[PDB]
């Protein structure tokens, strides 16, 4: 993945 | 003796109506009974109408319709709401809205509290939800003009960056963790925006450093960071300023954005000021105009927050009240010593911390609480729960004598039909409880008191005190924090509190820090707005009021154990933190980090309102009042269950009524009681009150906190306006009277600390060895391992005995990886042969976690591991000789000789040895009679010349020749330890190696080791004649 | 099936470390599972299977107080001792990314009677292998 | 041992009302135990002798 990809992970 | 002293001021609370309006409305001062009329006579009251408007607009509209004569749909819910609000406005001091007010008094020689003509000033301020909505809209539209800064709660774990929570919400659920991939551009931003950077300044630097070639890539990156609150703008106001709205106006003026909004905000500010000047009851029209104007800028459910100030004429109280509180605190702190384990979950967490990290390390706060890379939170924390299957059973270990004492009182009260239980100083003194230490007394506290004059027959200051329903707080200033904007000068109050807190602690090592954080449900933050006078500050998800020189971060706090109590430290400052939270935020709803920081500020301090009897009487449905001299510590309480109140969810009224009167007659419920959630005082000889009670009871599962308390039905009130009585409550803040190697930088997963299997170390655990440990160690392990050492396949080895549920032997071999993999096939054959004889069951290969800090650092542990090698050889020789029958010394004599030999060879002079052994208390008296063998011990434990008293026989000669293999390495290790300057108190290392030797020889047995140390201390003490 | 004659320490039941089976327990993996399994374990273990260093593998999740992954590799002792140095490098690389903390090598205690005896356990252990492959594919 | 809360309340109320009226005994009854809504015992748990 590119440097500007932020693999957002959320817990709820 | 008095433990606590008063501060300069206290707080007064009073409802807006006198108690006359309560008795007049419930046909007590008038015999006439009618539903309406009184309802019309109150709904047309201006003060009542405005008080309702500020709190509930829907009910205000319904009241207007009812006054117009229109058709009210329900008219039952309407009546219940009106009754509840009237009762609250007449009888509940707790300040909220325009129902009740606050003021601040002073101590004097006499008590006089009176009302002025111009009462009840208003203090209206915008709500936090409104401000945050406006801020979010502004930064969503005009982000290009703003300055951004990095969030202080960020935590970087490997290749991800995390936040403790989120202000936003996921669909309809909270967010417990947001993690993003910590790429190189993110780290560059994390360094640039450390203390604030303009949007363009950051964007163009990033474009320059990567060239992107697509500007829409950088814009989306930064926007995604901003939306998730990894970057915080300058528009977001601090919670610790005295005015959030003026700060926002100034910031938007500085940014020069949305010019139409700037003038509108100033207009709202001007209109908001006029509303504050109207008297109570006259502001109905202004409030509606202001509300309509504000709602046009940002439409939210809550827009305005209103508080009022009593503005009393005289506010003095007799300073004698401070002696009575001191008597109460003396007796309450004396009783606290009867509970041995008042905080079971934290007490277990201390053991987990000690087992994992030892006692010579400091662990980051956010790493320690992590489930993966830490030990997780305590077992009662609800935010991310511990995902480990540990046992949550807990026992506070209340004394049996006190439990018996409190049951005789209850029995006697029931038998004699008395309504109260009285405790006394002489009775408590006969229990022979332990004395409390000055180090366990809390530093400050607050207590809520309802003061009533005992009788008017004498016109004297005979006061009767009733502790309030909430009992106070655990720190002075928590209750006063919310009202900082109404005090004349709030800074002087908190400055004095901070000065007194500093006075009570050792200077030059501590600093004061304030924890402020903006929750996800910003509605809960309206009570978090407060001032403070602490030196430093830690603000999470908002801007701080301090300069960057006085700014703390969550990833900077380090936790440690000293004297078996937690403390927090700042790595950059190198100072311990004295944390404060000047508001009544409930910790249990906060994230794990905030809740843990709150806990350790009270670590090992007695909580004054955790009563002893609360556990004794928890199973009863009736409890009498508990009194002490002129204090009513607890009110008389009744509670309903399925046995005495058989009420179904379909039960009809007029059957509840008949069933409830039986309850009243059986348990003797008085006429006036409190329903203790929100409906509170109720007159049981009135049909509407019982309707309220049935509505409350049926909904609340018929058991859900349906607790009735008696009313304060003796004495008279002290606050009077001309001739009308007002119910008054005092908040009294008190302060205590004064009575006169961890810097290691090795990380937790460093290659120096954790060794993977076959990584220069082979670590084996042997299970099922319990019955033949000595034969195994003496004959099998010894020969195989020494043969390996002689062949030069391994350089050294050592062993110990442990228990992870099941007992086992831990054996560690040292060599290169190649040789360790080369001889493993032969080790399997050896272990199979051992198993075939029934000496063991199975084994495992594990990771070796070295105790670097415990044995003097990275340079000295390499020598401790040779000390262990030679000690293991000596242990094997001693066991083998003991089994072969070479000598017949008892276990105690061998232990004593070994301890004395260790101390003598390590270099500890005789002048210190008796002090060293006594340091663990064992030497006090415990084995003075068991030393009845004085002569033999005194002959054997004397080390003069060359242990001449021991070399008198062949058994002793063999024993002393076996031990001398261990001498030179211990001398070398002691010399190197005392040569180091970073290592302090080398007596900690000596104790550790002695513990290890005793464990090797005799296994897991604490009492035996204590006995050996005590006997050795006694034997050394008796030899004082020979030096 | 309760009439089984296999003793509790029989060589058929308890397998010592590297005794035809390499049994590894990975700790500290709670938050990143389904990425470790989907991407890291899958690619390394299938590469070993294709090279014919091991014949099969399977995994499961358990809790001995702390949560971990149990990974079992099947091959001869010589190949298991020859390939272990490369496994350490793999696990160090996994740790460096924060995906795990530490591991141990343990004894494999086979459930002979639960899966039909001594002749059918050898087929249950292939059922487990193919099921592990399918699980990895579904997660990915 | 996880004793039911309803039975605990039943016996505590019995004890309280015995003390209040100065009675020397506590009397349990079939109809009172019927209203507790307890589970029914199985023939496989009754002791043989």
């Amino acid at each position: 993945l590119d440097d500007f990809d932020l693999d957002v992970k959320v817990k709820a | 003796r008095d433990l606590y002293r008063n501060t300069n001021t206290f707080m007064i609370r009073t409802p807006i109506f006198s108690i006359d309006n309560y008795y007049e409305f419930f046909r007590k001062d008038g015999e006439s009974d009618k539903i309406k009329d009184r309802l019309l006579e109150i709904c047309n009251n201006s003060v009542f109408r405005e008080a309702i408007l500020v709190s509930s607009k829907s009910l205000y509209s319904t009241i207007i319709d009812f006054c117009d004569g229109k058709e009210i749909k329900k008219f039952d819910y309407f009546l219940q709401s009106i009754y509840k609000y009237l009762i609250r406005m007449s009888m509940r001091p707790t300040p909220f809205g325009l129902f009740s007010g606050v003021d601040f008094g002073k101590y004097a020689e006499e008590t006089v509290i009176s009302y002025e003509n111009d009462n009840f000033k208003k203090f209206a301020r915008p709500d936090l939800e409104w401000i945050i909505k406006i801020v979010k809209e502004l930064e969503d539209n005009h982000y290009k003009n703003l300055t951004f800064k990095i969030n202080d709660s960020i935590f970087i774990k490997g290749e991800r960056a995390l936040l403790i929570h989120s202000t936003d919400k996921e669909d309809n659920n909270r967010i417990g963790e947001i993690s993003i991939r910590a790429t190189k551009p993110f780290m560059r931003t994390y360094d640039l925006a450390k203390d604030g950077i303009e949007y363009n300044k950051l964007k163009y630097i990033l474009i320059d450093e990567y060239s992107i070639e697509d500007e829409s890539k950088i814009d989306n990156f930064l926007k995604q960071l901003i939306e998730r609150e990894f970057l915080i703008s300058n528009l977001r106001p601090p919670l610790t300023v005295l005015d959030q709205f003026d700060y926002l106006i100034n910031e938007v003026k500085k940014a020069e954005i949305e010019i139409p909004l700037v003038d509108e905000l100033t207009e709202i500010k001007e209109k908001l000021k006029l509303y504050n000047e109207t008297p109570v009851g006259a502001g109905e029209e202004t409030y509606l105009e202001l509300y309509k104007k504000m709602e046009s800028v940002a439409n939210v459910k809550n827009i305005l927050q209103v508080d009022m100030k009593l503005n009393l004429r005289d506010k003095k109280i007799n300073k004698k009240i401070i002696s009575d509180v001191n008597d109460l605190m003396n007796i309450l702190l004396d009783l606290s010593m009867s509970i041995e384990n008042p905080e079971p979950f934290l007490s277990k967490y201390k053991q987990e911390f000690i087992e994992k990290y030892g006692q010579d390390r400091e662990i980051s706060l956010l790493e320690m609480l992590d489930n993966d890379i830490g030990i997780g939170p305590p077992m009662n924390y609800e935010r991310p729960r511990n995902n480990r299957s540990l046992d949550v059973s807990v026992n506070e270990l209340l004394d049996n004598n006190v439990r018996d004492y409190f049951m005789e009182k209850y029995f006697q009260a029931l038998k004699t039909n008395s309504r109260n239980i009285a405790i006394r100083d002489d009775e408590i003194k006969n229990l022979e409880l332990q004395k409390i230490d000055y180090e366990n007394i809390p530093d400050s506290l607050e207590i809520n008191l309802l003061v009533k004059n005992k009788s008017e027959d004498n016109l004297s200051d005979e006061f009767q005190y009733y502790i309030g329903p909430n009992l106070g707080s655990t720190s002075a200033g928590k209750s006063f924090g919310r009202f900082s904007h109404m005090m004349s000068e709030p800074k002087k109050f908190f400055e004095e509190l901070d000065e007194r807190n500093i006075e009570l602690i050792d200077s030059e090592e501590y600093v004061t820090c304030e924890i402020s954080y903006l929750p996800s449900e910003v509605r809960n933050a309206n009570v978090t707005r407060n001032i403070h006078s602490s030196e430093y500050e830690m603000s999470l998800f908002t801007n701080g009021s301090k300069d960057n020189l006085y700014r703390i971060k969550l990833n900077d706090i380090y936790i440690g154990l000293e004297n078996n109590t937690f403390y927090a430290k700042s790595k950059t400052l190198n100072k311990k933190l004295l944390l404060t939270i000047n508001n009544m935020l409930n910790p249990q709803t906060a994230p794990n980090a905030i809740r843990f920081l709150n806990d350790i500020s009270l670590d090992e301090k007695k909580l004054w309102y955790k009563f002893v009897w609360s556990d004794v009487y928890k199973d009863f449905s009736y409890i009498p009042a508990i009194k002490y001299k002129n204090f009513v510590i607890m009110p008389e309480t009744w509670k309903m269950n399925k046995i005495n109140m058989k009420i179904n969810k379909k039960t009809e009224f007029n059957e509840f009524k008949n069933q409830f009167n039986d309850y009243r007659i059986k348990y003797g419920v008085p006429q006036y009681v409190y329903i203790t959630f929100a409906d509170n005082r109720i007159l049981l000889n009135l049909d509407d009150e019982q309707c309220v009670k049935i509505l409350y009871h049926e909904c609340k599962n018929s058991f859900n906190e349906i607790i009735l308390n008696s009313y304060e039905e003796e004495g008279v009130n002290i606050v009077k306006e001309s001739h009308k009585d007002y119910i008054c409550e005092l908040v009294i803040p008190l302060t205590k009277i004064k009575q006169e190697m961890l810097s290691s930088d090795i990380s937790s997963l460093s290659k120096e600390r954790v060794k993977d299997p076959f990584d220069e170390w082979l670590y084996i655990k042997l299970y099922g060895i319990s019955s033949n440990v000595d034969d195994l160690i003496a004959y099998y392990i010894s020969e195989f391992c020494n043969e390996l050492v002689e062949e030069e396949i391994i350089s050294k080895y050592f062993f110990m005995r442990y228990v992870d549920p099941e007992q086992h032997i831990r054996l560690r071999l040292n060599s290169s990886q190649e040789k360790l993999l080369m001889i493993y096939p032969k080790i399997r054959e050896w272990l199979s042969m051992i198993r075939k004889k029934g000496l063991m069951t199975y084994f495992s290969i594990d990771s070796y976690d070295r105790e670097i800090e415990r044995y003097g650092g990275i340079e000295l542990i390499n020598i401790a591991e040779k000390v262990f090698f030679f000690d293991s050889i000596v242990t094997e020789d001693i066991l083998r000789a003991k089994r072969e029958g070479s000598f017949d010394f008892c276990d105690e004599i061998i232990g004593m000789i070994s301890v004395v030999h260790y101390m003598e060879s390590f270099g500890l002079p005789y002048a210190k040895q008796v002090e060293f052994l006594r340091s663990q208390v064992s030497s006090s008296e415990y084995r003075e009679d068991f030393k009845q063998k004085r002569t033999e011990y005194m002959k054997l434990c004397n080390s003069n010349k060359d242990w001449e008293g021991l070399r008198e026989s062949e058994e002793g000669n063999i024993l002393i020749e076996i031990l001398n293999k261990r001498r030179k390495i211990i001398e070398y290790y002691g010399n190197k330890v005392r040569e180091n300057e970073e290592v302090s108190t080398d007596l900690s290392i000596l104790d550790s190696i002695i513990h290890l030797n005793c464990n090797r020889m005799f296994g897991i047995d604490r009492e035996f080791e204590k006995k050996v140390r005590a006997l050795a201390s006694h034997a050394l003490y008796a030899l004082k004649h020979f030096k």
